């Protein structure tokens, strides 16, 4: 609760990233809880 | 821990609509 | 199916250029010929089909293995589209293929 | 100061039985995901793959189907290579997670590999924990199967197959003894001067073991006349490998570029932060390329670079030496050879139980755990209770009779040779006598209701309450039996009572009384069953496949409790008629199963219901459990040349998937109760696929069963149930396992059916009187059940015995109990009271936990109707003089009386 | 939809099932019934409504027919979504009549 | 790209077992 | 050289929305596990 | 999550330390007393 504050609070007392391309068949959500299309 | 008891009692009486007639070997005939 | 592989006599410039660009299983075939022919101390035969160029000063040794590798790769092409041949026959420089 | 040194393996490591041990892990959810996404990414570079190598590419659903192939030695090498490389990854992210062991770090152990092991050792180098690894383990899956298939193509362009291969896949390296490396590289080149081979097709040493070892590699066929000359004391083993590896003739700087161009180019890569030992490059210990750069050199190892097998173990002591470090502790995974790395890496240098987990967590997940049958009751030919049914068993009793008047005239509806219309060639069948008996009262039908309901779904009522009562299930006193949690599935083929009975008098109770979607919908109503409700038709087969239906939706979560069960009441006499007509029924009698004069099967009536939990659930609310299912599966027969007849072809595939599945081999399984309708192409078809499957025959000819099996058909007995075969099949076997016995086989009338395979030389039997089939001390009975259908179906399952009861219980200290009866009806009230004394006196002085357990049953197990009877005493002979006394009064004229509406203030 | 048994993955003929909805079997009650003959029961059971789908495209995978009264199709929709998601299949034929 | 094409052409006919003479209203009764 | 800090909160901080994004989770494997085994625990409790 | 889907490191003595307030003290226990989210698990079920 209330966290935003806490970081200046507590610096008080004192003085860029990325993600990969999953291998093919690896980014997709296991089958379970998977859209079934209809064709 | 679960015994095997006797099953219900049941009060039972027989329902049935008996199949009469022998409709079934005249299906598709006409009233004859 | 009866297939027959022709001589070196009929071979022209530039031939199978679209064969090369478009069919990957094709220009695969080349590029592993071309590295074979390197490691037996022979001439490189992936230039053939690209520049079309080389073919005017292109050696006997050069003209006669870009001929073979040209029927092989063209060869397993009709194989892999369903082709199956009941026999072979070659003239002169075609029996290798 | 001791740093483990992990090692990973090629593919002379037969990792087949470590790939079958993963796919049984079902504890380790990171491994599961792995297992699941990794075929994933193996079948989507399978696609890129050339036309060539995709047709001799084998297709799968799962990794199970590529073992046998791997063994068999029909697994062509960029499958071998990229399952190797899932064997290792996959031991190792299990030693990791499930077996809780720490992440390798670079200052206290280093990573090696040879061949595919140095793919696995980049990845594994490259994270600092188990998650950060699948997503690299997946890429080096992929750059695996890009290995294999660009080796694999080298090869088939260099030299082709041999004839005589029968799909098997040749060696291309074998192992030379007896000779130092620089001494058989010499011969190399000798052999090669005198039979003038061509640069590429020379044959090159692949690898440097000792300083007597090394390893030759070429084409088959070269590699073998080379060998030849090799004479004694040289010696000779051959690898297990397929393809041309460590050749710096063969490959070259693209073709290590092609085998890593599956991974993206970006800036994200991690970095190799655990030193990796590359004992055959010219810096021993490398560290700080990215994941591609190291993968490419990794790569570059088997295809360009020998093997410097015979520095691997100096390189690791000396990296141990510059850490400081006194000795190391090998941590092999799938290494050929693997304990000699200890003693060898060591020469060169001077020299708790897991915590119980929180409750709820021990249980393994809902997927895949055992379905515990607790309770069973039916209605079957001749047998008004399951009881009844094992007398019809174990006493070899053949229940089929001509069609009684109740249900059709035979003189006017069977003839010997029908030529009028409807008329049909038999009449045979098993039927039920009782089958219009009922409670109306009980179930709140008016008498006029209640003749127009189908007897199929009264009697699936009365079987459903007595399961029910004797699975102790009480809606919402557990959370198991939570009324949102209980679902009902039931498998019908006909509608007999709508079509013939009720049609003469169409009136208002017609469609809710005659639809099989009631069957189980009267069953969510009465007792207030808000989970699902569904009927399934797929003929004969249809119980047993909707017990499948209903062990899915456990599996899956979407109940707790399931009643399972499938009813068959015959009163049309056109389907008996139909079924003559196409030549499915016999004329002569009952299923003649296995009998070689057998003529078609007999219908037979059944009513049969059960009440499945998942068996942690079973015993987490001290449920009774008969058995507990382990598998099931259905596929169709879709191979066979007429629609009607099954074929062996796809039952067989589905007793060995149903075996798979399970972990289970044919010695495991001591019984099957086959299909068996009683039909000379029926039984000898299913024979052949079970014995083929349970009974295995050795290439010599012996057995290879060690025990003997038992094959055995319900159908002989009470007839073919149809739509509930499966369930009669199933209760069967529910009675064999309380009672311990295999029944007498009534089918064999007059001489075995010659079609059969030889039974004895494979160890199986058909008992022709009863045999004991006793529990094996700390062991259990497990069972095959199959049941198929004329659409072509097939459906079997795979039972195992209950789990042993809790040893210790405890000793209840109240002198005093008490035992509560109830019942809807004073009629009712009295039966209860008569058949509970009965009971008494049957089981008097057992023990003397039999009265607290009485109570427990008859008060906490049990629902209370408004009529009701009470007793209370220290011991079992005061209930009944009790009981009795109060039967007495109700002998005498004093009828049961409701207790008042609103209870008691 | 395009599909060919066996031309991809997920059409492989041990892939696909099929599930239909069925209430009724009216025909072998009043039509077929006035002259029962040697194909009545195949003609008329449910069961083969889905059974003869698996038979003539040659499909090995599972094959069910689901009675539910008014709600069987979207029944039979669910089951084959179950199976779908359980990876018992790869393609489903869900259907009702 | 699978296009959205015309169906097969099925070569059609009428394959009927007509229901007659009300037999259906007469289920139970004699033949009379 | 900086110091990062876990801070957990109590009751005070509505993780009803939070509860609702981890149901939705597909993507992460050991999260998965974690929402099916924890009701099993605190179910038994 | 934020430990195996958002690809963050596991605390370490060195440069992190751990608080909670009132419930939060529960889960600190658990995370502090872990050296990875493997590892984390069998404590965080004893904890809920």
């Amino acid at each position: 609760s209330f966290s935003d504050k806490l970081g200046p609070q507590v610096n008080s007392h004192l003085p860029t990233s990325k993600s990969i391309p999953s291998a093919i068949g690896a980014e997709q959500q296991p089958m379970a809880k998977s859209p079934i299309a209809i064709l | 821990k679960v015994l095997e008891l006797p099953a219900y009692g049941w009060a039972l009486k027989n329902y049935w609509l008996q199949y009469v007639n022998d409709w079934s070997l005249r299906k598709g005939d006409p009233a004859v | 199916f009866v297939l027959a592989f022709t001589g070196q006599g009929s071979a022209f410039a530039g031939m199978g250029v679209d064969l090369y660009k478009r069919f990957a299983s094709f220009r695969s075939d080349i590029a592993r010929y071309d590295q074979i022919c390197e490691g037996m101390s022979l001439p490189s035969i992936k230039a053939m089909f690209e520049d079309e160029k080389v073919f005017s000063t292109a050696s006997p040794t050069l003209q006669q293995l870009t001929h073979v590798c040209f029927q092989m790769a063209l060869y397993r092409l009709w194989k892999s589209l369903g082709v199956q041949a009941k026999a072979v026959v070659g003239h002169s420089l075609g029996e290798y293929a | 100061a001791q740093m483990r040194v992990v090692a990973f393996g090629d593919q002379t490591y037969d990792c087949s039985e470590a790939v079958s041990q993963l796919l049984r892990v079902r504890d380790d959810a990171i491994v599961v995901d792995f297992l699941e996404r990794a075929p994933a990414v193996l079948k989507a570079e399978l696609a890129r793959l050339s036309s060539e190598q995709q047709e001799e590419t084998p297709r799968f659903a799962t990794l199970a189907e590529l073992v046998p192939r791997y063994r068999a030695g029909t697994l062509n090498p960029a499958v071998s290579q990229a399952l190797t490389c899932i064997a290792q990854l996959g031991l190792f992210i299990r030693q990791h997670s499930s077996g809780q062991e720490a992440y390798p770090t670079a200052h206290d152990s280093c990573i090696t590999g040879v061949c595919t092991g140095a793919l696995t050792a980049v990845a594994v180098g490259s994270a600092s924990s188990v998650t950060a690894l699948v997503p690299l383990a997946l890429h080096t899956v992929a750059v695996a199967v890009r290995l294999g298939a660009r080796a694999w193509e080298i090869g088939s362009c260099l030299a082709d197959a041999r004839r005589g291969a029968n799909g098997r896949y040749a060696s291309w390296t074998s192992a030379v003894g007896g000779i130092s490396p620089q001494d058989l590289q010499d011969r190399i080149s000798a052999y090669t001067a005198e039979q003038a081979l061509a640069s590429v097709s020379v044959p090159y040493l692949s690898a440097a073991v000792g300083p007597g070892q090394s390893s030759v590699s070429a084409a088959p066929v070269i590699l073998d006349a080379f060998l030849s000359t090799l004479l004694r004391p040289l010696t000779t083993t051959r690898l297990p490998i397929t393809a041309p590896y460590h050749a710096p003739h063969l490959f070259t700087a693209k073709d290590v570029q092609h085998v890593t161009d599956c991974l993206p180019p970006s800036e994200a890569w991690p970095t190799v932060r655990i030193p990796i030992i590359s004992f055959s490059r010219d810096e021993a210990v490398s560290r700080g390329a990215s994941f591609p750069a190291a993968m490419s050199e990794a790569v570059r190892d088997c295809l360009i670079r020998p093997i410097a097998l015979d520095r691997m173990a100096v390189s690791i002591a000396n990296h141990a030496r510059d850490l400081g470090k006194d000795s190391v502790l090998p941590s092999p995974i799938a290494l050929s050879f693997s304990d000699k790395l200890g003693p060898q890496v060591n020469s060169h240098l001077p020299g708790s139980k897991s915590i119980p987990s929180a409750i709820g967590a021990e249980q393994q997940p809902m997927a895949k755990s055992p379905i515990a049958i607790l309770a069973a009751s039916g209605r079957f030919p001749q047998s008004s209770s399951m009881d009844q049914f094992w007398d019809v068993l174990i006493n070899g009793v053949d229940t089929h009779e001509l069609v009684p008047p109740t249900r059709w005239n035979a003189a006017t509806h069977v003839s010997e040779d029908p030529k009028a219309k409807n008329v049909s060639g038999t009449g045979f069948g098993c039927w039920l006598h009782e089958a219009g008996e009922f409670d109306a009262a009980y179930f709140n039908m008016s008498p006029r209701e209640a003749p127009q309901v189908d007897p199929a779904q009264r009697l699936a009522l009365l079987t459903a309450t007595e399961a029910l009562e004797q699975a102790g299930v009480v809606p919402n006193r557990t959370s198991s039996t939570q009324k949102n949690r209980v679902g009902v599935w039931y498998g019908a083929t006909s509608n007999d009572w709508m079509e013939t009975n009720s049609a003469q008098n169409v009136d208002t109770y017609f469609i809710p009384g005659g639809n099989r979607a009631f069957i189980p919908g009267r069953v969510n109503y009465f007792h207030k069953f808000s989970g699902p409700s569904y009927t399934i038709d797929t003929a004969c087969s249809s119980s047993l496949a909707a017990l499948h239906m209903a062990c899915n939706a456990l599996w899956r979560g979407e109940v707790d409790t399931a009643i399972v069960g499938g009813t068959n009441v015959l009163t049309n006499p056109d389907m008996t008629a139909g079924l003559d007509a196409g030549h499915f029924l016999s004329r002569s009698g009952n299923c003649k199963t296995f009998d070689d004069e057998a003529d078609g099967y007999c219908r037979g009536e059944a009513v049969v219901t059960l009440i499945l939990k998942r068996l942690p659930d079973a015993q987490a609310d001290k449920d009774p459990i008969q058995a507990s299912i382990l598998g099931i599966a259905t596929n169709h027969s879709a191979e066979a040349a007429s629609i009607t007849r099954p074929h062996a072809g796809a039952q067989q595939d589905l007793f060995q998937q149903v075996l798979t599945e399970t972990g289970l081999t044919a010695n495991d399984i001591s019984v099957c109760e086959m299909h068996g309708t009683g039909t000379q192409a029926g039984d000898s078809g299913e024979t052949t696929s079970v014995v083929e499957t349970l009974a295995p025959l050795n290439r010599s000819g012996s057995a290879v069963r060690t025990t003997p099996l038992y094959i055995g058909a319900v159908k002989s007995n009470v007839g073919h149930a149809e739509s509930a075969a499966g369930v009669s099949s199933l209760a069967k076997i529910l009675l064999m396992l309380k009672h311990s016995k295999i029944p007498p086989h009534v089918g064999i009338k007059t001489k075995l059916n010659h079609r059969l395979p030889d039974l004895a030389a494979r160890n199986t039997h058909i008992a022709r009187s009863e045999v004991p089939w006793p529990r094996p001390k700390n062991g259990k009975r497990r069972v095959l059940l199959n049941n198929f259908s004329a659409a072509g179906g097939n459906t079997c399952l795979v039972l195992e015995d209950a789990p042993e009861p809790e040893d210790s219980q405890e000793v209840d200290p109240r002198e005093h109990h008490i035992v509560a009866l109830s019942a809807k009806t004073p009629d009712s009230m009295v039966n209860n009271l008569t058949n509970m004394i009965t009971w008494i006196d049957k089981h008097s002085g057992d023990s003397l936990a039999t009265l607290p357990q009485l109570s427990y049953t008859t008060t906490a197990r049990r629902v209370h109707h408004r009529h009701r009877a009470v007793a209370t005493g220290t011991d079992l002979l005061q209930i009944r003089s009790s009981l009795q006394e109060q039967l007495d009064r109700r002998v005498s004229g004093e009828r049961s009386i409701p207790h008042p509406p609103n209870g008691p203030s």
